[PDB]
């Protein structure tokens, strides 16, 4: 099997607070 | 019986009761008799007035006399009778084999420290070969045990024979043994295990003058012999492998074929001609039912191709080295991985292949078994760049190893990461571009993109891996200002659009983690003094510090460990790391000096509840998100229009990165200009 | 029946045709009934008001529910449910495999992607642990397939297991197995293996972030639950031996032995107190019938004994060192052979044994077969001179390894030669001079003379070699004038006459053999012609191999630079200093056959010894009386040789001597 | 068995003519 991309463009690397 | 020339010598040399002959005068005799009849001419000569001495020097008191010297004598003269009575052969096969074994203990001698007589038994053998009378030994009942004996002498490790005679010695036993169909086993074991037990160039040394008999003798019958002795060889083989098998402990086999195949990869270096004899038992021990032999056989093979040689393996023995490629596909992936091994040092000795390598590692990079796609993969970091650049064309193979990097198995996936990135910096740094490599570089130059498209899979491990290696290949550290820029943009080059949004959004997070270690350590430094034990803040702001660490620990695979490692730090309350610390995240710093305080940040923590390293790779993967690096005074490189015209494709990436820096933080952007105007 | 607190939750979890429950109504409300569940107190609970839902939570339309969620929720109530019920255990040995496989399916999600509820699969394993629930698994009638299920979720390499965990996952595994008298062999060599598969040292590059969920996991069974884990381990070497010998492969054994040994080698050292489960099986290894399976033993203990450990072997497994020191009388040379290839790296790694070794290798250095005595001497050849004097000390030794030079066998004889020369100059150039090592000194200090003796055994293969020897290691050319002499002296140190005699004789050689070598050429530049034949003949008279000179010259000559540096190198009167360039670049271009020929040839043709060094010879200080009375040893031969100089001054002498 | 040293001190290395 092969991973897939689990964001999206607009949250990634997001981080909250 | 008529002749020209005659013996002129007439002398007793037999000692008997009613007259007796001094050993001395014997001696003398003797001497005098072996000259003369060196001297004598084969046909013409009278040869009837010399019976006498035939039936004399043959008897057993001169054969085994005390005096070596008589022995000695007595055997040239032997030498010389068996050479002109031949090739009528004057003694019985008795009186030969008593005469040849003297011979052989006079050859045995030959090898001690000389007793006076060394050059008589040098006239022995060299004559003896000469005139080819050696070669009577051969026909004889007791020729086989006449044989091993002769060779045992002169392999005889505790002999010093001189390096004058080796050419002859390899003559002798070069002759003797042309005259033999079956040889002794012993005599084979004794010929072959020299490759073997000796190895040249094994000491590095001054003259290496050392030199061995058995050896070049060994060559010797292997060269100038080849052609009788390959039919021995290929006997030596399947007669050692057959005792091997028969053999009550099961456990030898493959310890003999493992020599065997020593054996065989010295021959190829040494008389690869003769590897002829026993290539076919390799090529069937390809395809042997037994996995292990296989692998042996591969690797075999797989030494052979990396050797140097006069001869060239694929073009004289095609018809394995397919058997070779062909292991690609063998059940047992142990056989796979061992083919697999042998690459690099393949690759690194020989453009001879670059189809059918290209053709096999295409499979082997998509194989079921992860060890050989690990093996596979682990080419492009042992073999130098260059080598790979070179010899490895197919297109299959980097997409292949690209395409690993987002696969579920863990242990391929991180070394294809690591792998792919110090390739695309190394595959940068010393390969250029023409018209004809560039068919291909389409698939280096989206290696960032692919890496920074890891991001959207969310995984912590990944992240902090692309992280890692981004920084540690791809967009270097240093060494100058200029340069970083003029790759950054050839980084930036070959983008989609996930690519920049991800590489804009790594750079919007920097700010944010900035502002949050700043005040971290603007929060760690309340346990410099008393300020609030339970006073201003002390029931509320020992759990916004708390509660705050956890936000940049949430972005970590091992949070309780990012946790614990800053807690320590706080423990530390040391002002120099903070001050440092604090100095790598405050933005904006000219990108030189954040390098010093960095580096001496990261060394100062090494070697001082567990192990600080943790600390070190924790703060050092936290602080690649944190700092600004590609955000700085390259804004200062990229604001110097470094073309009036021409290079759009680098004048649009300007944009899309200025575009942007002015967009996510001002506050550095509209300064420079400034001082510009 | 009677407690204080009571299940505050009673909406009902099951769908049935009259009421239906949407799929997110169900998730939020088996949320609900987990974090209730997940806040109750274990002893202090009615428990009655509950059977409502462990009935309900075994329904397949539970257990095996399409949603992830649905399955999550029912796994964190269900392991709450184990806990409160506990130690009752009111489910049957099926419905406890069917929630245990369930587990088993989040424990496999929970190494996936993300799913949404990572969250309460962590809380799952977590307090799976922490109540101790899991070990229900190991009394149930599937359990070693449970088992085996469960190892292969976690040593799975597609499965990405965050760190934070694998304290946890050792932890699991650990109590899970703990309950095993039997454990499926699947699952040791699944534990096992993974020292061999995965080594933390071929791993760094770059930053060290790499981690892996099986290895630390192998290494918490290993150490945590070593006392449990050993026990095994016994049953794991027996059981694939037993495994590989019946294999009908009959070359598979010794494969899988040395693996073993492997795995033994990776253990001792990572947890080197589980060696004790199989170091038994080793000492019986190393007195097994056949040599080959002690050979390997015997390496292995050799490999043990090299390597960093918080433990130490010789006081541990005595028993077997003892057994493995036991090997210098093996009948089998091999396994002798063996041992003996292991110490060079031992030495320069332990100095915890010299008893033994200094016992052993004294039994080494006479051993009948020359194998084992060349690759005893190899010890002084490659284990730096300053761990020698140190770590050996025995008379035994030393007196072997000088003996050893002059022995009927070849191999033995030159590996000797060189090796005493290569370490008499290390030997000085290095290690200074003590109260007690001074008696190895006078050994080591009759190195010279016993190498000028040999010429007199008159070999031409010795001779060469000892020519070699000579001027590589004790007379070399390096590096000036000044020093030279002043060691020159304490290699001439310690003489026996003989010694005198032939250094003498090999000097006054050298001017009729630099006599011909001139004349060479000087006849090449064409009644003489039949001379040049002669000369050419007798220059090579002293080689082992003349046909290969004879050769030489001729290709040389074949040519008709080097003829100057060849005149320079030979003319006699040289300065030392040039003698080394010219010397040098013709060796170094000849090179790239020849090269082995032309340089014997002039370490016996050429001024080396007796050169410019003589006015360095002259001059004194007054001073040490050691040197003074060699220095006239000296010059008075070399007065002898060439009379040219000192003619002078010694016939005024004469005079004056008469005079009186 | 060893090897014997088995010559004199006066010919040793010497060459005649």
């Amino acid at each position: 099997l092969m991973l897939e991309d689990a964001v999206t463009e607009r949250e990634v690397l997001v981080t909250p607070g | 019986k008529g002749a020209v020339t005659k013996l002129k010598f007439n002398s007793p040399i037999i000692s008997t009761s009613d007259q007796l002959i001094s050993t001395n005068e014997l001696l003398d005799r003797l001497k005098a008799l072996h000259e003369e009849l060196a001297s004598l001419d084969q046909d013409n000569t009278d040869l009837t007035g010399l019976d006498k001495y035939r039936d004399a020097l043959v008897s057993r008191k001169l054969l085994k006399h005390k005096d070596v010297g008589i022995r000695a004598f007595t055997a040239c003269c032997l030498s010389d009778i068996l050479r002109l009575y031949a090739p009528d052969a004057p003694y019985t096969d008795a009186q030969l084999t008593d005469i040849f074994k003297l011979v052989l203990s006079q050859f045995e001698q030959l090898g001690d420290q000389e007793n006076g007589y060394h050059i008589q038994q040098t006239y022995l053998i060299t004559k003896l070969l000469e005139y080819r009378s050696i070669v009577l030994l051969a026909d004889l009942p007791s020729s086989n045990n006449l044989l091993i004996e002769l060779f045992h002498i002169f392999y005889d490790p505790n002999k010093s024979f001189p390096a004058r005679l080796f050419n002859v010695i390899g003559g002798i036993l070069g002759e003797v043994i042309s005259e033999f169909d079956s040889v002794p086993l012993e005599v084979l074991r004794l010929i072959f295990n020299k490759f073997l037990t000796y190895n040249p160039n094994e000491i590095p040394e001054g003259l290496n003058v050392t030199s061995d008999c058995g050896y070049e003798v060994s060559l010797i019958l292997c060269d100038t012999y080849s052609n009788r002795m390959s039919r021995h060889l290929t006997k030596y083989y399947s007669e050692i492998i057959h005792e091997a098998t028969n053999d009550d402990n099961n456990s030898r086999l493959l310890t003999v074929v493992v020599k065997l195949h020593k054996l065989v990869l010295r021959l190829w270096e040494t008389v690869p001609e003769l590897i002829n004899a026993v290539i076919g038992f390799i090529y069937h021990e390809l395809s042997s039912e037994n996995e292990l032999f296989r692998k042996e056989a591969t690797k075999l093979i797989g030494q052979i191709l990396t050797s140097y040689s006069d001869l060239n393996f694929v073009s004289t023995h095609s018809d394995t080295f397919k058997a070779w490629i062909s292991k690609i596909a063998d059940i047992s992936p142990d056989v796979r991985v061992e083919w697999t091994e042998s690459i690099p040092q393949i690759i690194a000795t020989r453009e001879d292949i670059s189809k059918e390598l290209n053709q096999a590692l295409a499979k082997t990079f998509i194989d079921s078994d992860p060890r050989v796609r690990r093996t596979s993969v682990m080419i492009f970091n042992k073999v130098p760049v260059t080598e790979i650049w070179k010899n490895i064309t197919n297109k299959a193979i980097y997409t292949s190893l690209l395409h690993l990097a987002r696969e579920k198995h863990k242990e391929v996936r991180e070394l294809c990461i690591n792998t792919m990135a110090k390739f695309y910096s190394n595959s940068l740094n010393e390969i250029e571009r023409t018209y004809q490599n560039k068919e291909i570089w389409e698939i280096i130059d989206t290696i960032p993109s692919t890496l920074y498209n890891l991001y959207y899979i969310n995984d912590l491990n990944i992240n902090e891996q692309v992280d890692s290696v981004i920084f540690e290949y791809l967009l270097p550290f240093e060494p100058d200002n200029d340069k970083r820029v003029h790759r950054l943009l050839t980084v930036l080059s070959h983008f989609d659009k996930k690519a920049f949004t991800s590489f804009f959004a790594f750079n919007a997070r920097q700010i944010k983690i900035s502002f949050a270690i700043s005040k971290y350590i603007d929060f760690s430094k309340f346990l410099n003094n008393q300020e609030s034990m339970s006073s201003s803040q002390g029931p509320i702001v020992m759990n916004k510090y708390n509660q705050t660490l956890q936000w940049l620990a949430s972005g970590l695979s091992d949070s309780t460990k990012a946790i614990d490692a800053l807690e320590t730090i706080k423990q530390f309350n040391d002002e120099r790391i903070f001050y440092l610390l604090n100095a790598c995240v405050t933005n904006d710093i000219p990108f030189l000096t954040f390098k010093n305080c960095y580096n001496e940040l990261v060394s100062k923590l090494q070697t001082p509840s567990i192990m600080p390293r943790d600390i070190a790779k924790v703060i050092q993967i936290l602080l690649f998100r944190a700092s600004p690096i590609i955000y700085n005074v390259s804004n200062i490189s990229v604001l110097l229009n470094l073309s009036n015209n021409s290079d759009a494709k680098q004048l649009d990436l300007k944009r899309r990165i200025l575009d942007d820096i002015s967009k996510v933080n001002p506050t550095l952007f509209k300064d420079q200009i400034r001082t510009l105007k």
